[PDB]
RNA sequence: CAUCACCUCUAGCAUCACCAGUAUUAGAGGCACCGCCUGC
């Protein structure tokens, strides 16, 4: 009883949580064990996790310290294992607080798929996993297809995809402004040779530029011409599905 | 094949062992590894990768004096030689290693931390966070694996409840039980890297043979080919 | 640990018994009353098997503990083949020892006057030292092996020239092949020395004692210099089977019973085989220290006392071209405790007969440069091997 | 063709190759030293 609560506040003491975090790390368990909530909580400090951002993610999802102590373990040896650690998984947690819910097949496959189907080395997918948390929850035929769309149709090659953040987007607006374009004739998909006849916009000028001000610097249109585009895209996309 | 691996010693012994080149030849005589054959003879010198190891008659913490640091033909790190009480073995010299220094191994485990010597071995547990370290081991008993590298060194990172993260080389976490021994500093041979081969001879003098002359347009991302999609299948390609 | 010895190259398990052998009241159909092996049948189990008779080729040892001979307590054996790792400072611990360098003033002094040189001694030893390393053999560079010896057996044969001048040079001859034993402890260890190969020059006569009664008094107030952590008892042949005796190598009545100076040669082409400067004088000086105690034991008994008449034994030490000596003085047969009355021993390191020798001449650009002959000739080192030899006899 | 030099890719580990080795390492490759200039 009291070695146990001796403990509990000592331990937090010593990996630099402060007094109002310590706290609170009480009152956020709800029926958790003591040493399961120490073994939670040093699992996090072990990753090289800050105690500011751990009192954070804890304090938004409390199903982190109801986990099994094996799971948790096995999943920070497998976390290390893939390039996450101190500073990076920070990224991660707050975009994607499932990560240690989900099964561990389900990351393989999509670790797997960006490195064997897509081909990205292990120092991208890193990268692309801290930056855009978002490939995990997105299924794997939809990232797959979206990959593919840059780098053949658009030809944009691997390391400008990581690097553009190209991944987080949403497919549909990928698809939306990247024919607009194509078929404004201000894209040029690249030949055999990767030569293009007019320089293709940047690719943050497409994705990360507003729809307003994205029409205004490159596409050179009115507003109301791209709306009836997107109906018009739409019925095609729909279309496509059902006719394949 | 008739091959029988020269690795059949049982005692360690400070005597240079002879041994038998591979060629890249597994045990059924075929080429498994290409590029190997070939070079000057060595004799390996039996490395006691396991620092805290006392002796029959004796336990606990002993000390050893360094008799000489010689070069080791098998590792890319020098070796020296140590005495430690009736009896000398092999282990692998740290950056500043000289004749006649005295280094200590122990597996005690104190409440502070203590004064980190380069070369003396102590648990991860009795180290101060941030020492460089090298020749770590997984767990208690396993010897030395890591960290063996002429010039490499981890880093002790954290340590929480009875284990410890340990930095490797390759900026790669690992983490091990705060009961490991490991050295204290760098290891020898820190300006191996900064050699200057010379010539294609001397690569021939290390057991090393040409690579093959083959033009492999197969490569990381050469070889392997993504799939198109039957969508993008029509894009893949058009003519200029 | 990582353990030595690959699994492939150790012997194999044999193979698991055929299951007939687990069924309790089945006899197992064999191939042992077929005398040969077949697949279709069952491996019979063969009782262990006895030769029955004496057999000295096929012989096989009891184990270890079954012999006679066998105790608890360690005995370390020194040899010639025993290579301390600290040199004189790890055998003067051993032995209870003083060092003090250079030769005695009394032995320098029977060559300090012309009348005991010898006629022509720098020519002789010269051709002492051209025929051992040139003249020698039929090939042109003779190896160690063979010039070590010889370099050394002329020598004494050179000084044992002067007996015209010194008739007491008739009551001493050269004994090859003399072993010797000597057994003692220090600090609850239990030692002993087994000195073999060389030249023993034995002497009817014992050698004088050195230093004197006040001096050797003197040498309580000395303590032995310690070399922690390695242990005094590094790189010996740390024994379980052995027998505490006793032996001078001779039985009683030999007419030669006083040891004079023990001979040591490195006779070995390889480098890594033969014993550094500081190994070298080590094995000296406990070659020494067992032959004197052979002599204590013997004639004052296995008793533990300061002796009263200290035993004094002579011991050279050679490369072929490197001389180290030693005047080795037995002053007590008490050596468990490090306290009291210590031995003493002059020594003399790195004495160089010659710097170099050349074989052939050194031609460069059609120019001999070197001629054929030793290098560097130091006739005063030729001078104290004198001394020693005729130390008790002038 | 190979070649030092440079560069890319893969791998955090032991009892038959690699290796009785451990990322200053090993393997799979490109190019052909060095020096200057350049991408990022
Ligand atoms: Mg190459
Ligand atoms: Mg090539
Ligand atoms: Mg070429």
């Amino acid at each position: 009883g009291s070695l146990e609560l001796e403990r509990v506040m000592s331990s937090l003491l010593d990996m630099g949580f402060s007094n109002a975090h310590i706290n609170e790390l009480l009152s956020v368990r709800r029926g958790a064990s003591l040493q399961q909530l120490l073994d939670i909580i040093s699992e996090f400090i072990l990753l090289g996790l800050n105690p500011e951002p751990v009192c954070v993610v804890l304090k938004k999802s409390p199903q982190l310290l109801k986990l099994p102590i094996m799971q948790m373990r096995k999943r920070s040896s497998y976390l290390q294992k893939l390039g996450l650690g101190e500073g990076k998984l920070k990224r991660v947690l707050y975009c994607c607080p499932e990560i240690f819910t989900m099964r561990q097949q389900d990351i393989n496959d999509t670790v797997r798929l960006l490195k064997e189907k897509c081909l990205f080395t292990v120092q991208q997918v890193t990268k692309i996993l801290h930056s855009c948390p978002s490939v995990l929850r997105e299924d794997l035929g939809q990232l797959e297809y979206k990959f593919q769309y840059a780098y053949f149709r658009m030809g944009i090659k691997h390391p400008d995809i990581v690097k553009s953040e190209y991944l987080q987007y949403s497919l549909t607006k990928i698809k939306q402004r990247h024919i607009y374009l194509e078929r404004l004739g201000r894209y040029q998909t690249p030949d055999k040779k990767g030569q293009t006849q007019i320089p293709n916009p940047l690719l943050k000028d497409i994705l990360r530029v507003s729809e307003a001000e994205f029409l205004a610097r490159t596409a050179c249109t009115s507003v109301e011409e791209f709306q009836v585009f997107k109906k018009l895209l739409a019925r095609e996309e729909e279309e496509s599905e059902s006719s394949t | 094949a008739n091959f029988v691996s020269w690795k059949s010693r049982t005692k360690y012994t400070i005597t240079p062992v002879k041994m038998r080149k591979s060629g890249g030849r597994d045990h059924t005589g075929r080429i498994r590894v290409h590029g190997i054959g070939g070079g000057h003879k060595q004799r390996y010198r039996m490395i006691d990768f396991l620092r805290f190891r006392p002796e029959e008659t004796k336990s606990g913490p002993f000390e050893e004096k360094v008799i000489q640091v010689r070069y080791d033909p098998c590792r890319s790190a020098d070796i020296a030689l140590v005495a430690g009480g009736s009896r000398k073995r092999w282990i692998i010299a740290t950056e500043n290693m000289q004749a006649g220094d005295t280094i200590l191994n122990s597996n005690h485990i104190g409440r502070m931390a203590v004064a980190a010597r380069e070369g003396d071995a102590h648990p991860l547990g009795a180290l101060p966070v941030g020492t460089l370290i090298n020749n770590v081991e997984s767990e208690p008993g396993r010897g030395a694996q890591y960290i063996r590298a002429a010039g490499t060194c981890g880093v002790l990172l954290r340590k929480v409840n009875g284990t410890a993260i340990i930095q490797l080389p390759s900026k790669r976490q690992m983490q091990v039980l705060e009961t490991c021994v490991a050295t204290v500093g760098r290891v020898s041979n820190v300006d191996h890297n900064k050699r200057v081969i010379g010539k294609a001879g001397r690569n021939r003098w290390l057991g090393k043979r040409p690579n093959s002359g083959r033009w492999h347009r197969k490569g990381g991302w050469a070889g392997r080919k993504i799939r198109p999609l039957p969508p993008m299948k029509s894009y893949v390609k058009l003519p200029s | 640990a990582y353990e030595w010895g690959v699994r492939s190259t150790r012997k194999s398990e044999p193979p698991p018994l055929d299951r007939v052998y687990e069924i309790p009241g089945l006899e197992p159909i064999t191939f042992a009353g077929k005398m040969h092996f077949v697949p279709w049948l069952a491996r019979p189990i063969f009782p262990p098997w006895d030769r029955g008779y004496k057999d000295p080729r096929f012989y096989r040892s009891p184990p270890l503990h079954e012999h006679p001979l066998y105790k608890d307590q360690a005995c370390y054996i020194f040899h010639h083949r025993c290579r301390l790792l600290e040199g004189v400072k790890q055998a003067l611990w051993l032995t209870k020892t003083k060092l003090i360098e250079g030769l005695p003033e009394k032995v320098l002094s029977l060559v300090d006057d012309p009348r005991n040189h010898i006629e022509n001694q720098d020519e002789c030893v010269l051709n002492v030292i051209s025929h051992a390393r040139l003249w020698q053999t039929t090939e042109e560079i003779p190896k160690r092996e063979t010039y070590c010896p010889v370099i050394v057996d002329n020598l004494i044969q050179l000084c044992k020239s002067q007996i015209l001048k010194h008739p007491s040079l008739a009551r001493r001859i050269c004994v090859q092949n003399s072993t010797f034993s000597a057994t003692w402890n220090r600090e609850s260890l239990l030692l002993q020395v087994r000195g073999s190969g060389g030249a023993r020059l034995s002497t009817k006569d014992p050698l004088p004692t050195i230093a004197s009664r006040e001096e050797i008094e003197a040498t309580k107030n000395h303590v032995l210099e310690t070399f922690y952590p390695i242990s005094p008892i590094i790189d010996l042949h740390e024994c379980n089977i052995y027998d505490v005796k006793n032996d001078t190598g001779f039985q009683e009545g030999y007419p030669y019973p006083y040891p004079h100076t023990l001979y040591l040669l490195d006779k070995a082409n390889l480098r890594p085989h033969r014993l550094q400067p500081d190994q070298l004088r080590a094995k000296m000086i406990l070659f020494a220290f067992g032959s004197a105690l052979a002599q204590a034991r013997l004639l004052y008994g296995n008793d533990a006392k300061v002796l009263e008449q200290p035993v004094v034994v002579q011991s050279v030490g050679t490369d072929g071209r490197v001389f180290h000596f030693l005047v080795f003085q037995l002053n007590t047969t008490d050596l468990d405790c490090n306290e009291g009355v210590k031995n003493l021993a002059w020594v003399d390191s790195d004495q160089l007969l010659y710097q170099h020798f050349w074989c052939l001449p050194v031609i460069k650009k059609r120019v001999v440069v070197e001629p054929v002959g030793p290098v560097g000739f130091k006739p005063e080192t030729f001078r104290k091997f004198l001394a020693l030899y005729l130390h008790g006899a002038a």
